[PDB]
């Protein structure tokens, strides 16, 4: 199917408690494969998936060089943004950045991404054209001017269409037994009375990969969006994910309700009912 | 693999 | 501004009394990233809890999974206790094997 690679950088200032922390993690789809943390006793790029371990010393050395350089650059950037917003030196602030490439089911580039935030709000993003920027406010417009002057977009584009795709394809091959395996949800419906005249039906999905899934309840074939309690998809810790969706129904009407499950790992969507 | 030189310029 | 954490407490595998499992506390949707999470057994902090590496969702909110090995029993109570700048007091969510 379709696949993506993303890197997630977080740089966080903490006045009075040392220099800002820089952390980078890398993902292919929902599988993390590297980390770097400037607060580690000996900061270095570390493997987080078995299939990346085969990369040679030069790979790890280059990654670590890059992340050490970024640690310093992002510290300067934090300083710069504090000034752009006329902020005091007292507060803690965060730059986040997420970038990477999406491939279609043929392995071809679908599109690239390179987006940044400041204190959790959109700051600047590379447009889908990989050539122009969208700045969120007059501060980010300063960054935009700087990056336009230095032709930064051209360099980001070169990476996103080149090395990004090339490495993602390599990772997909090296990790093909896991990265290219969809594990379907294991499903069941539970029933608990909430009183004499109502009961909760809960539709479960467990053990699935990747995390993308759709779980819905219908009553008489009609979507029950407003009446359904849906929890956030959550990681099990063994690579797989879990989710449930619950509806409270009048006692005696249980068979009018159906749970529908869509997942990459399923040929055809499932329809489930409570089975007393 | 992360991007390298394209990340040289500060914000 | 700031976003308060969502919290879910649950097990890696379906719970069977007397069978070793993992107890999970997933915190998500929060900002900024500093957060304090404890797993509790009968009210007391479990030592040596591990956690995932800090990452974030498309909306920039952070998430972390905290986890430890545990063997559920009929009588033992488990919970997750979370503090964050958005919370005036720590929030405790009990482990319920049906959630």
């Amino acid at each position: 199917g379709s696949h993506s690679m993303r890197y997630f950088y977080t740089a966080m200032s903490r006045p009075g408690r040392g220099e800002p922390r820089f952390i980078a993690v890398g993902y292919v789809d929902d599988t993390q494969f590297v980390r770097f943390d400037s607060d580690a006793a000996s900061p270095r790029t570390e493997p987080r998936a078995p299939w990346i371990e085969q990369e040679g010393p030069e790979y790890w050395d280059r990654n670590t060089q890059i992340f050490k350089t970024n640690t310093q650059t992002y510290r300067e950037s934090l300083r710069n943004l504090r000034g752009y917003y006329n902020q005091s030196e007292a507060g803690s602030h965060i730059i986040q950045r997420m970038y990477g490439c999406d491939l279609g089911p043929d392995g071809r580039l679908l599109r690239g991404h390179d987006q940044s935030a400041y204190d959790g709000k959109d700051y600047i993003a590379l447009n889908e054209d990989l050539s122009s920027w969208t700045a969120a406010d007059t501060a980010a417009q300063i960054t935009q001017r700087k990056w336009e002057a230095a032709r930064v977009a051209e360099q980001r584009r070169a990476y996103l269409e080149g090395l990004c795709v090339e490495w993602l394809r390599r990772y997909l091959e090296n990790g093909k037994e896991t990265l290219q395996r969809a594990d379907p949800p294991k499903t069941h419906v539970t029933h608990h009375p909430v009183s004499d005249h109502e009961a909760t039906l809960r539709c479960w999905a467990l053990g699935f990969y990747p995390a993308e899934i759709t779980l819905t309840w219908q009553r008489d074939g009609e979507d029950q969006t407003q009446d359904t309690e849906l929890v956030e998809t959550r990681p099990a810790g063994d690579r797989t994910f879990q989710k449930w969706a619950a509806v409270v129904v009048p006692s005696g009407e249980e068979q009018r309700y159906t749970c529908h499950v869509q997942h990459e790992g399923l040929p055809k969507p499932l329809t489930l009912r409570w089975e007393p | 693999h992360p991007v390298g030189q394209a990340d040289y310029f500060e914000y | 501004i700031q976003r308060t954490p969502k919290i879910q407490v649950y097990s890696r595998h379906p719970a069977e009394n007397g069978k070793s499992n993992f107890l999970n506390c997933y915190v998500s949707g929060f900002h900024p990233s500093d957060i304090e999470v404890d797993l509790l057994k009968n009210g007391e902090r479990i030592e040596k809890v591990e956690h995932s590496d800090l990452s974030f969702s498309k909306d920039w909110s952070f998430y972390l999974l905290y986890y430890t090995e545990f063997t559920p029993t009929e009588k033992d109570e488990y919970a997750c206790r979370v503090n964050h700048v958005t919370l005036s007091q720590p929030k405790i969510v009990k482990w319920d094997r049906d959630m």
